[PDB]
């Protein structure tokens, strides 16, 4: 649609490829397998690469010249999770993995002599502090800019 | 230390701060004890004060070696066994292009996998089994399974040798502390029992199953699990049950024959891998001795004897401490194991001890570089590991007066001759090229230096490789061709395939590589000799043996005061020998395929991988990238989409490692301290950082991660660049 | 045997424990869904 | 052990060879090296850049002169 | 300055704390109370190279010394000779 | 030399030590105390013995002539003395002086510690300009 | 026209560099903590830590992002 060409529902350029290319993984007029049960080309590597016919699923996918699937993502036409679905994801996976990190941490320099007890772990991965983070809803946002770390201990 | 002992806990130590000198690891937390403790985790200043254990650990930690080089070859024989190509490869060799490792079709992988040979997915070896394997006087994939486990059961075995040592309550001094036999034994029974052992598993089964393999057949249409016993009846065929002779000496008649061996010296026509009709011979010639040489002896005695004037006074006496040291009859060892192993990658290229090498290029080339790293890699070791003695090891200084004490006596000296052998060389030995450039893009060849032009004339020939392929008519006895079939007189016809090697020609474009060599083997060696010889004291730091043989640099006066040291002139002294062995590879292969490496066809008119490019050529070190690098290397960026695709794909990363580096190499010190702190800060707000204090590089350290990675960057890179330019073509 | 406010220890490196397996299964999240590029959703 | 770099001192009796080097690098360091004063440097760099513009046309003359007799024009 | 490396601390106590260093520190010079009353930050310095060997032991509790000398005569560098 | 024998610190050979900077300027030189024959290590590396006589070793540079200490007094003896040899006489009496052993008290000589102001907040930079005339040449 | 956007570019780059290294000269030769404080040219100096952070933040980001994209795409 936009400034490279239009999808899968036609792209000329995009077809050529995937047959010349590929399909010279052909190539090998016979290499003998005839009944044969080990070498694989044969069956996918082609055909999960290749039974990717005119279908991909069907993605839009706007595929410039070379026909190489170009990725806007600015929220319109199709195009708008090729970030923002794969990119709250990114996130929220993130986050969740320092959230944590700002816990099996702030839970230890305290009780008795806490110099180093984390070159050894004391619950692997924190497996305490664990789900806090899908036991995330809201949290942080407003946790963190709201007491706790609050500008006090800014 | 307790925990608390003595003698009065079994209770092990798991859980107290620290351990490794005494205001140790301090409670108070910090960082860089994290690459202390990996690092210096085997040295010896701390563990105890007292030899003792010590060697009670080397004799164990040792032993996981063995265990290791043991559970690795087993993954090799299987590997090389039931992902198989060895039996498609063996019925069918000149034809395949062997393979033991394949995928499994995850992600993107695949494309690495490409068909090698007995019909089937997988990618290429450079490392000849396969070749080693044409041995088997037997044949069969599950039986390298069973070489496999024999391999597993020498290992837990020999790896529970290890449990039977220090963790058992051990030996001790004498038993090591009297050196007396060790040699005796080692030299006389194994050096000796293996290789003469080697002997009786070597005609006995494997001459006799390529005997007849030479032709034809496919396997068990040969060569029985057992078949090659008492049953002397197929020995019949190499070779008489003696008939009329007994336990050699002479009352014996040859009216017609001379046992196996009968000599051979060049190349089977239909498997040019040298004969083995004499392999035999040689190893049992060598046992013997061995068999009679292990039986000196018990020490000091002969080398308590020859002194004279200027002499070795201490020759006498060469060691009390050569019973009492490590790091020296160490340091010792690395220069000959090491400079022992890359005399090897010559004996190989020019003169083929396995059927089928040659022909086979990459499949031992790959080799006479790997073997080439470890004649080097060990050898800037074995300089390293004698700092390491010059600075400590002994208790006191009760080694007096002697053989060294002598050396260094003169010092500024020894050192002050060799620097000036340098700049004599790469003035002889460097510019010498630039001359060419300067000149031949100014550009008046009658002038050059040319293996032509300078006066040489159409001759290279008589020196003494022209009195070597010609010897077979001194005391020799003889057997056509040579020893090594590359030297220049007489002979051709190797092999039906592809080629091997022929006579290899000489004169200029080969007189000044091998000089270069001179040049780079000698002021590589200064850095290090001037390295280990200054090591404890000097006039710019006599106050100088008062940490270690390592430490960053004692401090910005006497104007530098920085490298010094030793640790650090075996860091400069790699930073040379990378280039060592990294020029000496790119002579062999320019060399090896501008010539020998090419072609027969009909009345053998010979086509070299490259018709002699070298010629006019090398000579101008532009066509070092005219001719090689931009010329090779084509097949690496064009590498993509493939089978091989992993070294394009490596050449790329690697080729950015070493320049990752220079980072390393190139930099302060309290400068990613000022950075680390300005993180620091940002950290604390969030509050998320100060437990165990973060910490920038430990000075040396940070060399420690230049130095490593510029090899592991810098050589991988034509590890790469090679397996892309004898893979395809060549 | 483990129950409130944190637990035991652990060694150098589990993370070998840790980046071999888990993010090991990913690449079988990467087979079952042999590909991606954007995704559907559940 | 004689006197000598005119500007310096530390460094003009330094018996090494960096008594050169480092006599070729301190050279447009007025500000602060024995002959400064705040008018000294100020008209130190003013006639130093007036040597300057200078040497900008005796490089765009020879510019303009390797080219009215040869080099086609 | 002509040697200036400032190690000065505030205990300038000497026992298992800090002695290495070629010739140049002969203190000991006992300021008016300073708890083990021996103080400042060298004696004449007039006479040896530039180590920061200096700190490395006994506080400076700021900075420590090195090179900073500049001026720098050749008895001052090993290397008149 | 020799009609003149005047040894004490025995070596015999040694490319090391002395060369001709030492006459040209200045000279620098250590001297010592012993009980029974014994074995050192030595500066510009080498090896040998004691005795007696002065026990007079001279030293190319004092940075080389003090080290017999740093290990030479991990060898027992209260007394070692190095003192500075011109091409004549004196002035820069070396180990010679008052007292002895860098960590007691008899006088205060030189060092003094501070500048103008102390290790206090010198975010303050470099203030005048250099002007003859207001007390920074200390 | 390409051996001229070029010295200019380099140049350019190679000021820059001297542009950010004389203002590094100015706050240890002249500059002047009791003269400029409270204000602005100063805070600058006070608030540093975090400065260069936000800045590193940047090209860490900056870094493994791009080098995502370009191994990723061989
Ligand atoms: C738990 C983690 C943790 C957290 C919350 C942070 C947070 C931060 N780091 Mg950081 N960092 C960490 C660990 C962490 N770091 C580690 C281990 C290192 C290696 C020394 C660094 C090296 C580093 C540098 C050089 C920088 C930061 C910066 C930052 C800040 C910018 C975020 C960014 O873009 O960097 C992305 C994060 C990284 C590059 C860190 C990689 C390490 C992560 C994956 C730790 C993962 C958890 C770990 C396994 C803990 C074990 C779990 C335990 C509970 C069992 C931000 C405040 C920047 C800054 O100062 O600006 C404000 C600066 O550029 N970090
Ligand atoms: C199952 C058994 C076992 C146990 C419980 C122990 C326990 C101990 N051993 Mg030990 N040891 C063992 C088997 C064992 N050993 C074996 C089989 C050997 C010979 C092979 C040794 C040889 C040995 C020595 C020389 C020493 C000890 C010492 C010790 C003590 C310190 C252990 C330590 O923290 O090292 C941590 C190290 C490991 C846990 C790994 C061992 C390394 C080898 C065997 C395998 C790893 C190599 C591997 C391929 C890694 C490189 C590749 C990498 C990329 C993955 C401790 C009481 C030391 C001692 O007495 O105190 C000073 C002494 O130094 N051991
Ligand atoms: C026969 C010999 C052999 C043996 C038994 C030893 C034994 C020893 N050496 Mg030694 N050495 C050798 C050969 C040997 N060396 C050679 C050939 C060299 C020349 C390169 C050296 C240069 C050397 C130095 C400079 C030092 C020692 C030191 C030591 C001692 C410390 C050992 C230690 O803690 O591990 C150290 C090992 C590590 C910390 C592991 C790190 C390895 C990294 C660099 C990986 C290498 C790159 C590789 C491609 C990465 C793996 C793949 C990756 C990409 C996934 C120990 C007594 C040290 C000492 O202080 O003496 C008391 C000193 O540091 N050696
Ligand atoms: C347009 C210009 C401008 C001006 C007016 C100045 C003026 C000054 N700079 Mg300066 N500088 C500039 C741009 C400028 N700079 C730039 C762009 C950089 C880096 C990008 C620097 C980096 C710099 C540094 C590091 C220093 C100065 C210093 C100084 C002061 C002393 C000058 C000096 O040391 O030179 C004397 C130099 C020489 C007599 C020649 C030696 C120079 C070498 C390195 C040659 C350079 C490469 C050369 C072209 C290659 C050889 C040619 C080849 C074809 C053979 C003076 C105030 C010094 C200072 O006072 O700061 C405290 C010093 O610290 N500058
Ligand atoms: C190509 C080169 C190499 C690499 C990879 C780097 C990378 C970096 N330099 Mg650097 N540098 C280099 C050469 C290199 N330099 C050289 C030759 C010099 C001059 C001699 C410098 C001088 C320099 C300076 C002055 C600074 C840097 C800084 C940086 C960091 C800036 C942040 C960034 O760019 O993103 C982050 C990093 C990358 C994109 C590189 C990849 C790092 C990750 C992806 C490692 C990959 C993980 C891998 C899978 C695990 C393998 C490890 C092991 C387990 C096997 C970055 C780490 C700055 C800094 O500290 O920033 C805070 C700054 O201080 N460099
Ligand atoms: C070829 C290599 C190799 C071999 C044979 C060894 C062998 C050994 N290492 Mg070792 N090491 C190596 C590579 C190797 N290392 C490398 C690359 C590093 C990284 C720097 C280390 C870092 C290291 C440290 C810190 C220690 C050792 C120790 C040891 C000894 C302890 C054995 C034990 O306690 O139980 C054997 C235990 C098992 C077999 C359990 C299974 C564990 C997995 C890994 C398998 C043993 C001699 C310990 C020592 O000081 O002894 C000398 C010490 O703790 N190593
Ligand atoms: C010297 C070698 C060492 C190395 C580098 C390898 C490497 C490999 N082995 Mg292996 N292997 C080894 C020793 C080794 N092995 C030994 C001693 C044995 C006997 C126990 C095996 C038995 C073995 C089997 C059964 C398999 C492998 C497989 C593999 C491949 C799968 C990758 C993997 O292990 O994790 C993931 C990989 C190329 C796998 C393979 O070849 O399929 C592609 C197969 O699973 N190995
Ligand atoms: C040390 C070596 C190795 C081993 C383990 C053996 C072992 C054997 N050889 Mg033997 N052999 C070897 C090297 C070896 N050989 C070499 C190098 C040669 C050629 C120089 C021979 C030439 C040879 C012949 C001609 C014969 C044997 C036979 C035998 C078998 C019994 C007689 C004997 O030699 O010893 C045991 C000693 C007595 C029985 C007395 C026995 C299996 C014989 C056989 O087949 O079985 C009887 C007989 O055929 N060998
Ligand atoms: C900084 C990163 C960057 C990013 C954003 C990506 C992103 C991606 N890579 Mg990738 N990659 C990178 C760097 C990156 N890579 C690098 C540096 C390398 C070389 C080591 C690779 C080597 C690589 C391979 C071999 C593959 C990918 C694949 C992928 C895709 C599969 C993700 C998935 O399966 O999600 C599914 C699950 C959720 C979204 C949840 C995804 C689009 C895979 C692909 O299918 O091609 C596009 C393929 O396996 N990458
Ligand atoms: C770049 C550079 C640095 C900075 C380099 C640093 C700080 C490298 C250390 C980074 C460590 C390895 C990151 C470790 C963090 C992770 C191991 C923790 C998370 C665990 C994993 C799961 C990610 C120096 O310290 C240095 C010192 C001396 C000379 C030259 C240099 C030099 O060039
Ligand atoms: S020990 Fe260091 S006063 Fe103390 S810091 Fe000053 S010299 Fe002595
Ligand atoms: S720090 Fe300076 S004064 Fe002190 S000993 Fe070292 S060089 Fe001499």
């Amino acid at each position: 649609d936009i400034a490279g060409l239009t999808p899968c529902k036609e792209s000329k350029q995009f077809a050529k490829r995937e047959k010349q290319a590929l399909k010279k993984l052909q190539a090998s007029l016979k290499l003998y397998a005839d009944d044969s049960a080990p070498a694989l080309a044969i069956k996918a590597t082609m055909e999960k690469t290749k039974k990717r016919f005119d279908n991909y699923g069907k993605y839009g996918l706007l595929c410039g010249s070379d026909g190489l699937p170009h990725l806007i993502v600015s929220g319109d036409q199709r195009h708008w999770g090729e970030f923002i679905t794969p990119g709250i994801l990114f996130l929220y996976i993130a986050g969740w993995i320092g959230w944590v990190g700002r816990s099996y941490l702030i839970a230890i320099r305290d009780e008795k002599k806490p110099t180093q007890k984390e070159i050894i772990i004391d619950v692997p991965l924190a497996s305490s502090l664990l789900f806090r983070g899908f036991s995330w809803p809201v949290a942080a946002y407003r946790e963190l800019l709201n007491g706790e770390l609050v500008d006090n201990n800014f | 230390l307790v925990d608390r002992d003595p003698i009065k806990t079994s209770f092990e130590q798991w859980a107290k701060p620290g351990h490794f000198s005494r205001t140790i690891a301090k409670g108070p937390d910090t960082t860089t004890w994290i690459w202390n403790l990996h690092a210096d985790a085997h040295d010896f200043d701390s563990h105890t004060s007292d030899l003792e254990e010590i060697s009670r650990k080397v004799f164990s930690a040792h032993f996981g070696q063995l265990s290791i080089i043991f559970l690795w070859l087993s993954g090799m024989y299987f590997h090389g066994a039931r992902f198989s190509n060895y039996e498609a490869w063996l019925n069918d060799p000149t034809h395949i292009g062997p393979s033991a490792q394949v995928v499994w079709p995850i992600v993107g992988q695949e494309i690495l996998n490409g068909d090698v040979g007995g019909g089937f997915r997988g990618i290429q070896i450079t490392s000849g089994f396969f070749q080693i394997w044409r041995a088997s006087g037997i044949t069969s994939e599950l039986q390298l399974y069973c070489t496999a486990i024999g391999a597993l059961v020498f290992a837990g075995l020999m790896l529970f040798a290890g449990w039977f040592h220090y963790h058992k309550a051990a030996p001790k001094l004498a038993w090591f502390q009297d050196v007396e036999s060790m040699l005796n034994h080692h030299l006389a029974g194994l050096l000796g029992l293996g290789s003469l052992s080697w002997a009786r598993h070597q005609v006995h089964v494997s001459l006799p199953i390529n005997q007849f393999l030479n032709a034809g057949v496919d396997p068990k249409e040969i060569p029985l699990p057992h078949e090659f016993i008492l049953n002397r009846d197929l020995l019949a065929q190499l070779y008489p049950s003696f008939a009329e002779g007994a336990t050699p000496f002479f009352t014996l008649n040859w009216s017609k024959y001379a046992d196996f061996l009968t000599f051979r010296g060049g190349l089977d026509p239909l498997t040019g891998g040298l004969w083995l009709t004499d392999i035999a011979h040689h190893h049992l010639a060598i046992a013997i001795l061995f068999l009679i040489a292990g039986h000196m002896y018990r020490i000091k005695d002969i080398l308590e004897a020859h002194k004279g004037p200027f002499t070795g006074q201490g020759h006498k006496g060469l060691y009390e401490i050569l019973t009492t040291s490590w790091h020296a009859q160490l340091s010792i060892n690395l220069a000959m194991l090491g400079s022992l192993t890359i005399v090897v990658a010559q004996h190989m290229y020019s003169m083929p001890p396995y059927p089928y090498l040659a022909t086979d290029y990459a499949t031992q080339l790959s080799l006479f570089t790997h073997h080439m790293w470890i004649g080097g890699f060990l050898i800037v070791g074995a300089a390293a590991h004698a700092a390491i003695f010059m600075v400590r090891d002994y208790d006191p200084t009760t080694r007096y007066n002697d053989l060294l004490d002598r050396v260094l006596r003169h010092r500024d000296a020894i050192i002050s001759h060799l620097n000036w052998v340098c700049i004599f060389l790469g003035f002889h030995s460097f510019g010498l090229y630039i001359h060419n450039d300067t000149m031949s893009a100014l550009g008046r060849p009658q002038d050059m230096f040319s293996d032509t032009a300078i006066q040489l004339q159409p001759v290279f020939a008589q020196w003494i490789q022209n009195t070597h392929a010609l010897a077979p008519g001194t005391t020799a006895p003889g057997a056509t061709a040579s020893t090594s079939l590359t030297w220049g007189g007489g002979d051709l016809v190797a092999v039906g395939n592809k080629v091997a090697l022929l006579p290899i020609p000489l004169g200029t474009a080969d007189f000044l590589v091998h000089h270069i060599h001179a040049f780079t083997i000698h002021v590589t060696v200064l850095i290090l000799l001037k390295g280990v010889l200054f090591a404890r004291s000097s006039r710019l730091i006599p106050d100088k043996a008062n940490l270690g043989f390592r430490f960053p640099c004692d401090g910005p006066g006497r104007g530098g005061t920085c490298q010094v040291s030793a640790w650090d002139h075996v860091f400069l002294g790699l930073f040379w020998m990378y280039n060592s062995i990294s020029v000496v590879i790119f002579h062999f292969s320019w060399k090896m395929q501008s010539d020998v490496w090419g072609t027969i066809n009909d009345q053998g008119v010979v086509t070299h991988i490259t018709a002699g490019n070298f010629a006019q050529s090398s000579i101008t070190i532009n066509g070092w990238l005219r001719d090689f690098l931009w010329a090779q290397a084509s097949q690496v960026i064009q590498s993509y989409g493939s089978s091989l695709s992993a070294y394009g794909l490596f050449f790329l990363g690697a080729h950015f490692v070493w320049a990752f580096s220079l980072m390393f190499l190139f930099s302060g010190r309290g400068y990613w301290q000022e950075l680390i702190e300005s993180i620091v800060w940002a950290h604390n707000k969030l509050k998320v950082a100060p437990a165990t204090q973060p910490r920038a590089l430990s000075i040396v350290q940070g060399r420690a991660v230049g130095v490593t990675h510029y090899l592991l960057g810098g050589i991988a890179t034509t590890w790469a660049f090679f397996l892309a330019r004898i893979i395809a073509v060549g | 045997m483990r129950d409130f406010k944190t637990y035991l220890s652990v060694a150098p490196v589990l993370s070998t424990l840790w980046f071999g397996s888990l993010a090991g299964l990913l690449i079988e999240i990467n087979r079952f869904f042999p590909d991606a590029l954007t995704f559907p959703f559940f | 052990a004689l006197r000598i770099p005119r500007f310096s001192q530390g460094i003009a009796q330094d018996p090494t060879t960096r008594r050169i080097w480092f006599g070729i690098a301190t050279a447009h360091d007025f500000e602060s090296h024995d002959d400064i004063t705040e008018g000294r440097l100020y008209q130190n760099i003013f006639a130093s850049h007036f040597g300057q513009l200078a040497i900008i046309f005796l490089w765009t003359s020879g510019n303009l002169f390797h080219v009215a007799w040869q080099g086609n024009f | 300055m002509s040697h200036s490396v400032k190690i000065y601390d505030t205990c300038i106590g000497c026992t298992q704390c800090v002695r290495a260093c070629p010739t140049d520190v002969l203190e000991m010079i006992p300021w008016g109370g300073c708890k083990a009353k021996q103080i400042a930050s060298a004696p004449r310095t007039e006479d040896c190279v530039g180590c920061k060997r200096c700190e490395s032991a006994c506080p400076t509790d700021f900075l420590s010394v090195r090179v900073y000398l500049w001026h720098e005569t050749t008895r001052s560098m090993g290397l008149a000779y | 030399e020799l009609d003149p024998n005047t040894p004490s610190p025995i070596f015999a050979g040694s490319t090391g030590g002395l060369l001709r900077k030492a006459q040209v300027e200045e000279f620098y030189v250590i001297t010592w105390e012993s009980p029974k024959e014994q074995i050192f290590e030595m500066p510009t590396g080498g090896a040998a013995i004691m005795r007696e006589g002065p026990n007079l070793l001279k030293l190319a540079r004092k940075e080389q002539c003090l080290a017999l200490g740093t290990r030479l007094r991990s060898k027992y003896k209260i007394k070692y003395q190095f003192y500075r040899v011109f091409p004549s006489g004196e002035v820069q009496y070396l180990h010679p002086k008052d007292g002895v052993y860098p960590e007691k008290v008899n006088p205060g000589r030189q060092g003094v510690g501070l500048n103008m102001r102390s290790i206090g907040k010198n975010v303050s930079p470099i203030e005048v300009k250099f002007t003859g005339k207001q007390p920074y040449d200390l | 026209q390409a051996a001229l956007y070029t010295h200019h570019q380099y140049i350019a780059g190679f000021i820059m560099t001297g542009a950010f290294a004389h203002g590094p000269i100015f706050f240890i030769r002249d500059y002047n903590p009791e003269q400029n404080a409270d204000n602005v040219l100063a805070r600058m100096l006070e608030h540093k830590e975090a400065i260069i952070s936000h800045l590193s933040w940047a090209s860490l980001f900056l870094g493994f992002h791009t080098l995502g994209l370009y191994v990723h795409n061989d």
